[PDB]
RNA sequence: GCUCAACGGAUAAAAGGUACUCCGGGGAUAACAGGCUGAUACCGCCCAAGAGUUCAUAUCGACGGCGGUGUUUGGCACCUCGAUGUCGGCUCAUCACAUCCUGGGGCUGAAGUAGGUCCCAAGGGUAUGGCUGUUCGCCAUUUAAAGUGGUACGCGAGCUGGGUUUAGAACGUCGUGAGACAGUUCGGUCCCUAUCUGCCGUGGGCGCUGGAGAACUGAGGGGGGCUGCUCCUAGUACGAGAGGACCGGAGUGGACGCAUCACUGGUGUUCGGGUUGUCAUGCCAAUGGCACUGCCCGGUAGCUAAAUGCGGAAGAGAUAAGUGCUGAAAGCAUCUAAGCACGAAACUUGCCCCGAGAUGAGUUCUCCCUGACCCUUUAAGGGUCCUGAAGGAACGUUGAAGACGACGACGUUGAUAGGCCGGGUGUGUAAGCGCAGCGAUGCGUUGAGCUAACCGGUACUAAUGAACCGUGAGGCUUAACCU
RNA sequence: AAUUCCUUGUCGGGUAAGUUCCGACCUGCACGAAUGGCGUAAUGAUGGCCAGGCUGUCUCCACCCGAGACUCAGUGAAAU
RNA sequence: ACACAGGUGGUCAGGUAGAGAAUACCAAGGCGCUUGAGAGAACUCGGGUGAAGGAACUAGGCAAAAUGGUGCCGUAACUUCGGGAGAAGGCACGCUGAUAUGUAGGUGAGGUCCCUCGCGGAUGGAGCUGAAAUCAGUCGAAGAUACCAGCUGGCUGCAACU
RNA sequence: GCUCGCCGGAAGACCAAGGGUUCCUGUCCAACGUUAAUCGGGGCAGGGUGAGUCGACCCCUAAGGCGAGGCCGAAAGGCG
RNA sequence: AGGACCGAACCGACUAAUGUUGAAAAAUUAGCGGAUGACUUGUGGCUGGGGGUGAAAGGCCAAUCAAACCGGGAGAUAGCU
């Protein structure tokens, strides 16, 4: 069974839910508001705010890490120095999730993830 | 231990690979590894060794690599699986010198003797 | 594995006594723009709670 | 003029194979199964010649007799030939008792130990292997015992196809030959998405009489009922010795069932590290992809067993075979007829689970609703306006709950999830820089750096105020009580 | 014996236990010399047996990872 | 019968590792296979890993697990002298540096000389390329590190064999 | 458009067979496409296939076919 | 030199599992055999039904074979359903 357990498989193997989740954090970075299914967000959370809670602190080797991670320079680079000066005195939370409508497609639950203090 | 399992010789009489084709004590017992008695072949053997090949008699288990736990939860594992040879009607060592380590489970009874003779217990 | 006598329809009705939609029964309204909208849900003009969240 | 002798004579004139088969029919007719029967088979009882030192019945029972079961070989051809799959094994069972073990007894040619035989008793239990296709059987070693039968010789819309039981091939035998065998050998396709009953789980509607939230009573129903070995009694009783108690106690196991993850481990594709080959991030360095998670080495949570705790009872009622007391019929006598007391793992309780849909719908505590009008075919009703109560439902964050419903926690009067801070854990001294070294590499910083599902804190993010459903004091008859 | 009904014949051997196997004996139901008799190195997706390694075949199952199965949206059969 | 997991002759053939047209990762080039979104029950399919035992499974080691490469040792009963034979069993494999600022070997510009004086020969002898071995160091539990790549031996029947 | 994954002695590129307009452009989404479709190999129009050197045709044969006369056969016809 | 050895393309089809109203009116995934030859494949052609062809199985002759398919006799016959 599943008891304590955390993740959430989405019907994927390993290396796909690793690259959607890279990918998609590079696009939340670069956007800062993006539409996604409602269960990918809430695992997206797990994803991007960890980046933010290292670009906190700049250094070398964290560039490195969240380079290792998500492995997109220009992410890296928006991460530690627009925003970790955007979420500083922030304790958590820089990720907030807007449920939005059904998809046309497949009837899907919708949100929107988007960056806190973004200015629109 | 199980059945079909082959086993090392602690004591000299008793000689080299044994077998145990049953496990002596139950109904329907499946694994009996730690002061247990079980049947025994031998499936080869030295001449200078008392016993001889395809001959059964008891023996008991001695080392098994499963490990006994002790109360503390500790647990002493013996690589090899090593039982002393003993008669069929008497149970009583053939073995006039025991070989290797033995744990203090076999305290009891005729395995007293076993225990005397043995190094390190 | 198949049938041995044809169901009724009285048969079918009983089973899809159950396959009866629930409806919405409560659609909150805004308080910036009294338009309905689903709870815990964007407006379809981009409001929350009072505040436009989203510009599109 | 006919052994046209198949003698009411098919023609003057005619043998076989088919497993390579095909067609029309039949349960008119065999094979499986069911059904009638029970000769046979099994079990029981009757008489008792006798064997037993003598003594028919301790135990066997001659010649004969009478039944019971459906239980083996058969008899019949009632059912299905517009299809009911064949032995065996695997998985899962369920019943009878003609009881293998464990329980209770009687007789014994029962000193004890161990037996034989018969009665009561179905609660539980009732092996693993060598051989062979095997049920069997024989064998090895267990065990308290390794029961006998029914259930389409239980079970192929559950599994298997080793066997008979197709088509290829060969051997032995038969036949001139095709081929055949109540012989052998090698090989040889096993379909089904569950409508109904049935079970196993989980829910919606309505009822239970105003509507709610909780706690229950227990009518019923289910589960569980196994047993070994060592010691004390006690080397006591018993015994010529040898040996040796089948009362009452205590410990420790085998098998089984339940729960749990503190230990011991297992997994751990979501943690850390090593490393082969290649590609990429310009490049060195550092990383990422791909190759089963590339291959490994360890591993947190969770799940788990091989790990650990626990349980099958004691007791009470009524009993069965049996054992009696008092006691007449029948002055004695007698367990029974009037009475009375014992007596088993069986029955009813006792232990654990469901459980008032228990339509016989039960009980207790608490909460909440006490406004008008109109019409009327008035035990009764319909409608309008105002009012929506306790509470439920929905929505959201979710869970050690979960297929979905359902159940539980929380919703800004907030620790419900994610994040964040600290710790624990796990891996094993990261990057960068410096030093040594020709170099690989080593040393320092450094038990460093990463680290999950864990623990303790924290409103940073999402749990918006509504809205919905539910109403407005609850029928009619009769009793203690008061007008 | 690809053949032997009785038959799982009997001796030696291999296993704790061997209706299978090997060497045989000869009492060949019912072998036999081109319907070839008997041996034979190599070869065989051939038949039978033994052993070592190896292991979830098994004792006795456990966890994890993916595709179904479950829920929601769209399309939407079948045998009977 | 289908926008069907099948069938369909020939041509071309990059890098690195590699014997290779294997295999792995990629060039050029083309695709994500015309239903998705969730949850993370049973059960089914395809996998990974398992304490102890290890064939007790079973009609039968069916299936899985295992072995696997090069170099070098070695290696039988019988034989039809070829065999059997990769018999069986095993050892060394990575990287660095030195031998050797890169060796053995290959290829060959200049210079010189000779000649049919030019698509000539000769010590032609700079560069380029370059395997294997030995010694010493060094890392990990592990160097065929992945993919790839044999399980082995004995007794018998039949058929000589392909 | 940016990432990710897959093939890369092909799932890349070209000849042959075979198909026959499926190629290109514009417009549409009734039916087909196992869903939606703005998309299409779908509907509807309009375009597009330019050779002395590439194939065919052609010149020449193979296996073979037909085969004047001819031999044979009841007729059809067989052979050459 | 080899109807030699290991092994891709290629040819075949030994075992297993899945599928068996399939993706498929014999395929898929792991293993398997042969792979310089009694090999394989393209293009034509030839052999026609009581006939062909067959390293032989009642195998094959268009998903059809103990005598193909199509039309005719033909409304064969059917003491059978």
């Amino acid at each position: 069974m599943r008891h304590r357990k955390s993740g959430r498989q989405l019907n994927r193997n390993s290396s796909h839910r690793q690259a959607m989740f890279r990918n998609m954090a590079g696009s939340l970075v670069r956007h800062e508001i993006i539409k996604t299914t409602l269960p990918k967000a809430k695992e997206l959370r797990r994803v991007v705010e960890p980046l933010i809670t290292l670009a906190k602190t700049d250094s070398v080797a964290n560039r490195r890490l969240a380079f290792a991670r998500t492995r997109d320079n220009e992410i890296v680079a928006k991460l530690f120095n627009e925003l970790g000066p955007r979420f500083a005195s922030r304790a958590g939370g820089y990720t907030r999730i807007l449920k939005c409508g059904f998809r046309a497609g497949d009837n899907a639950p919708m949100a929107y993830i988007e960056l806190v203090d973004r200015s629109e | 231990i199980q059945e079909q399992t082959m086993l090392n010789v602690a004591d000299n009489s008793g000689a080299r690979r044994v077998m145990c084709i049953k496990v002596l004590g139950g109904s329907h017992r499946r694994y009996a590894g730690v002061g247990d008695i079980i049947k025994i072949t031998i499936k080869e053997a030295i001449p200078r060794g008392k016993v001889k090949k395809g001959d059964v008699l008891k023996a008991v288990v001695v080392r098994t690599k499963k490990g006994v736990r002790r109360p503390d939860g500790s647990v002493i594992r013996f690589d090899g699986n090593a039982c002393v040879l003993l008669n069929n009607n008497s149970e009583q060592p053939i073995g006039t010198r025991i070989f290797g380590p033995v744990t203090r489970e076999l305290r009891s009874e005729k395995f007293m003797k076993i225990i005397s003779l043995a190094p390190e217990v | 594995a198949v049938q041995q006598n044809k169901p009724t329809r009285s048969k079918r009705g009983m089973r899809r006594s159950h396959d009866a939609l629930t409806a919405v029964t409560s659609l909150s309204v805004d308080k910036t723009s009294g338009e309905k909208h689903l709870r815990h849900h964007i407006t379809a003009d981009g409001y929350y709670r009072g505040r436009k969240v989203i510009a599109k």
